[PDB]
RNA sequence: ACUUUGCUCGUUCCCGUUAUGGGAAAAAUUUUGGAAGGUCUUGGUAGGAACGGGUGGAUCUUAUAAUUUUUGAUUUAU
RNA sequence: UUGGGGCCCUUUGUUUCUUCUGCCUGGAGAAGUUUGACACCAAAUUCAAAUUGGUGUUAGGGGAGCUGGGGCCUUUCAAAA
RNA sequence: AUACUUACCUUAAGAUAUCAGAGGAGAGUCCUACUGAUCAAACAUGCGCUUCCAAUAGUAGAAGGACGUUAAGCAUUUAUCAUUGAACUAUAAUUGUUCAUUGAAGUCAUUGAUGCAAACUCCUUGGUCACACACACAUACGGCGCGGAAGGCGUG
RNA sequence: UGGUAUGUUC
């Protein structure tokens, strides 16, 4: 017999066939995946403070700490914290899911970009990409989607392309700015720019 | 005939047969003449003792164990008188009876 | 007719145990798995007269300051070479096999 | 090193506490046991694996020995090329905070089976 | 029956792991499929040979009596197969 | 077996005139029905013939160089045209089935109410009742959309995509049948 | 050992009497076990008992002393 | 109830049982607590919103009542010197 | 969420501590809210028991490290073979010396590897606890405070 | 006498 300590499920006696399916089906991928976000989470969420070790402190230190200034606290009320604390959560997660993705945008006219930057055409790591390719058994999946794919095959030279000014490219982003920083930018701008 | 289709409970029986009239004759003779056997081990601890029980394992008990064993730098014998011993026989090379 | 039931029977018992790497252990039994996982509590041991990695075995394990003294050494089946138990015990009678007389009283 | 490890305990009681296993080559693992089985297979947490270079191993023959270590971090060890196992540290927490969070956990689970049963329902 | 290790090394299916071989190769790559005996199959292989050098393999598959260890990523450090009081939820007849 | 050295065991034990009725001529000819069959749903039980391994090698090398011998390949033949004969019947039932489906009482009530109220300006009516009609039609048999598999006999479907029509060409059944239906239509082709 | 007759010493009380006997308790006191009360300290306070399992997880035996751990090719020697 | 003195506030979401209001001229107020409630993650439904699958928490200290056990003293019964 | 199709599978067994005695069931086996003894587990409980628990009358220090710095610190050791050409020491598949054509793999590392040694800095842990800044001891030390952590022994 | 996974309609 065979259980699934993810899913919750039971099985009949132990097939290699069986326990070989049930780690591809969609509901032990979505039970499994939420159940490592949340111990991760939980682990990174857990603030297991240090126990705290209070001494009876020396004269002179508290007669030069109690004469000096005493500073002053600030607080905020329940739903200014939260909306903080939210707001602080999501910027956390979305640093820690972004990357900065200039090279492959930079680079884009290159004409080594169908062997290296193209993700399909790699050497090392290419049948990984060719060999799992989900193969969408549903056919709501495959009719979902109806926009093109636009696959650069490896086979792509520098005959196709030459002129890269002609063929419309695009203006590169700016560097992006702190939100919460931002209204010290200069104002006044070095050049004139239309448009 | 194959070991797991034989019976249950009943594979001792065929143990003690094979124990009495197999490879064990020497094992058996040993015990309930007491004399002593010469077991040459693994490692060159050659033991000259009296064995006082048996084993599937071949896990032999062995009472006023002489063993001996030689040094090859020069080459040197050096001895031990054990009283009780509890022999494994992973590392059993070869076991000899004298008359 | 496993004589790992013997060894069962031992326990509180002050043995010595020869390991296949060369270490005499000196110390006493608490349990032993049936598959012959022995563990032993007031031990020490030595490496006698080399094997070099016989001598890191015994110094790695801590507690060296070569005789090294440690609390409580779990020690696998197939490392045991040999074990000496102590010459005061009566092996006639803890050698009685109540499990192979009673499949006797069975059959 | 003053632990005094218990003088009664087996596999099931030793879970949780900071090991020194050795080997059969020596390479001796350092780490939080968390399951092990009849072959005595041991997973490892924050795991350091320390071996004694072969210069060493003449200084080491009849001080201070310099050790390598490596850090393996949460491993899973065979039960076939091990020798030896002992304790060498105490875990953080204590026998009665261990038993609170046992009893912590097992509520936890039995609430877990009653919303297992009110969901059936 | 088959036992906590297995189930742990059959969990970590499809991540990165470190082998350690009993002559001292270190092997390192993505574990294609686990089994109950442990014969392991990685990809994206990266080979430490005992002599000291380092080659890559595409796909290899090693015997699991000839293993020291593998190393688990340490997210697998809280894992359901450690939690000691999990109850059953109605086992069918 | 829990040991797999006891496996290895009953492997020699299976594996070491022939003319005998212990010798399984739909297993020695090859492919046997029963054999192809073992643990799927569509089992026939145990085949109470013998198999083995050294009478299979002995009928290959005899088949290679020496002779054939057409008494097991026409009691082959006999049973693949009896699993064959079971097979289309099976079908012709799925086929009885799905015609009962389509010809059920309330659906042809409800079809003939439909019908009853489609009959220039006119002709642009009839045929918006007739799209309506074709559209009830439509709805109808998209609440089962079951088609009948040509060979197999099985149940398809066709807005399913060819990934899991693929997923259900590679079982034990069809390729265990396909390999039936070739061997038939083999020894048809051999025979006529 | 029972039994009787008198002497002597003697725990406590009475009487013939403060020599000494007679009678009674065959006692005051020490220990163990059980019943009750008071005081000091600690834990628990919402689940527990019985039965049923083509119940789940642990422990033992045999398959399993033969290539997958656990019945050995890791003291590096000819 | 007020006032003074000493320490702590890392409680870093300014008590961390939860929610809401709110705080360093202060340390507070209101409500609820295991077939329930609270917070969070993941998603297709094309803002928000709603639905489904999981994760973690529901705490600490003191007091009245009941009960188990350990030690001392007192009363009574049975037995041995 | 209901209804249906498809792909795979449909289960190694036996038992739950041991010994002695009495009774019952047609030499062998089973049962006793049957009796004595040993052992195991759980909960309490005590042993002038065993080990440990970090200054504040200061700006420290105990344990474990740094996968930290000085540090490219100081002292040593290696960084491919074969055929031939112009000389050649020469028992080798010209090994040795200088230069080159060609042939098979060809760890990176020489700021590398080993040994030695000091200083500085930073991390995780604690009772950073209650009274006092005190004249005890050959039977060597009044272990006769509130606890916590680990363990031994004993009782119910 | 059943289990796991997947695809359509409400």
């Amino acid at each position: 017999r065979y259980y699934c300590e993810y899913c919750h499920s039971y099985l009949t006696h132990d097939t290699l066939s069986v326990r070989k399916s049930h780690l591809v089906g969609k509901n032990h991928l979505r039970i499994t995946a939420d159940y490592y976000r949340n111990k991760a989470r939980d682990i990174i969420n857990k603030h297991n403070h240090k126990r705290r070790h209070i001494g009876k402190r020396g004269r002179k230190e508290r007669e030069n700490s109690s004469q000096n200034e005493t500073l002053k606290v600030t607080c905020l009320s329940n739903k200014e914290k939260r909306h903080i604390m939210h707001v602080k959560k999501m910027n956390q997660k979305e640093l820690a899911q972004t990357s900065i993705d200039t090279l492959k945008l930079l680079y884009d006219g290159s004409p080594g970009y169908s062997k290296v930057f193209v993700d399909a055409n790699r050497f090392d790591i290419g049948d990984l990409v060719k060999a799992s390719k989900l193969p969408q058994r549903a056919n709501e999946k495959s009719a979902h989607h109806s926009f093109k794919q636009t696959s650069r095959s490896r086979d792509e030279t520098c005959e196709s392309n030459p002129f890269p000014r002609l063929n419309n490219p695009k203006k590169l982003e700016p560097p992006k700015i702190l939100s919460q920083w931002s209204n010290t930018i200069p104002k006044t701008s070095i050049f004139y720019s239309v448009d | 005939r194959p070991k797991h289709e034989l019976s249950r409970a009943e594979l001792e029986e065929l143990e003690e047969f094979e124990f009495k009239h197999g490879p064990m004759s020497l094992i058996n003779d040993a015990m309930v003449t007491r004399t002593p056997v010469i077991i040459s081990l693994r490692n060159n601890h050659k033991i000259i003792a009296r064995v006082k029980a048996f084993d599937r394992h071949c896990n032999m008990v062995l009472e006023n164990v002489k063993e001996l064993w030689t040094e090859k730098k020069n080459v040197i014998n050096r001895e031990r008188f054990i009283s009780k011993l509890f022999l494994r026989g992973d590392s059993v090379i070869v076991v000899l009876k004298t008359p | 007719m496993k004589l790992v039931n013997f060894l069962k029977k031992l326990r509180n018992e002050q043995v010595t145990i020869e390991l296949k790497n060369g270490t005499t252990v000196w110390g006493t039994l608490q349990s032993v798995s049936p598959q012959m996982n022995a563990i032993l509590t007031d031990v020490k041991l030595t490496l006698p007269q080399s094997n070099g990695i016989a001598m890191a075995s015994l110094y790695l394990t801590g507690g060296q300051q070569n005789i090294a003294s440690l609390q409580y050494i779990n020690i696998r089946g197939n490392t045991i070479r040999q074990i000496i138990l102590p010459d005061s015990l009566n092996l006639d009678s803890l050698l009685v096999d109540q499990k192979q007389l009673n499949s006797l009283r069975r059959s | 090193s003053k632990i005094q490890v218990a003088h009664s305990s087996r596999l099931a009681n030793l879970i949780d506490y900071k090991l020194r296993v050795l080997t059969q080559d020596g390479r001796v693992y350092i780490g939080q046991l968390m399951a092990f089985d009849k072959h005595m297979n041991l997973v490892l947490n924050e795991c350091i694996e320390e071996r004694v270079p072969k210069t060493q191993l003449d200084k080491l023959r009849p001080l201070n020995i310099k050790v390598e270590k490596r850090v393996l971090g949460l491993t899973i060890l065979r039960g076939e090329q091990i020798l030896s196992t002992v304790v060498e540290d105490k875990p953080l927490l204590s026998k009665k905070e261990r038993l609170v969070r046992d009893k912590k956990e097992k509520k936890q689970a039995q609430k877990q089976t009653k919303l297992r049963k009110e969901k059936e329902k | 029956m088959n036992g906590i290790p297995v189930k742990l090394l059959n969990e970590a299916q499809g991540h990165i792991v470190s082998l350690e071989l009993t002559t001292g190769a270190t092997y390192r790559g993505k574990l294609v499929e686990s089994e109950d005996s442990m014969n392991v199959q990685l990809r994206d292989v990266i080979a430490t040979e005992p002599q000291g050098a380092v080659t890559h393999m595409d796909q290899i598959f090693v015997r699991g009596s000839q293993i020291k260890f593998i190393v688990v990523p340490d997210l697998l450090k809280n894992a359901p197969l450690f939690k000691k009081n999990s109850s059953r939820p109605m086992p069918p007849i | 077996m829990s040991t797999p050295a006891a496996e290895q065991r009953k492997l020699v034990e299976q594996l070491m005139g022939l003319h005998d009725p212990k010798i399984c001529k739909s297993y020695l000819v090859g492919e046997c029905p029963y054999d192809l069959f073992q643990g799927t749903k569509q089992s026939l039980g145990k085949c109470p013939q013998m198999h083995l391994t050294k009478h299979k090698i002995q009928y290959e090398r005899e088949v290679k160089q020496g002779k054939t011998f057409p008494e097991f390949e026409r009691e082959y033949l006999a049973i693949l045209s009896r699993f064959v004969n079971e097979c289309n019947g099976q079908i012709s039932v799925a086929l009885q089935n799905l015609k009962h489906t389509a010809e059920e009482r309330m659906k042809i009530q409800q079809v003939t109410e439909e019908l009853d109220v489609l009959d220039l300006i006119s002709k642009r009516k009839e045929v918006a009742k007739r799209v309506r009609n074709i559209t009830e039609n439509v709805g109808q048999s998209a609440q089962q959309k079951l088609q009948v598999c040509e060979v197999c006999g099985a149940y398809l479907s066709r807005l399913d995509t060819d990934r899991r029509l693929a997923d259900h060409f590679l079982g034990k059944i069809h390729l265990g049948y396909v390999k039936m239906r070739e061997d038939y239509d083999r020894l048809m082709k051999n025979n006529r």
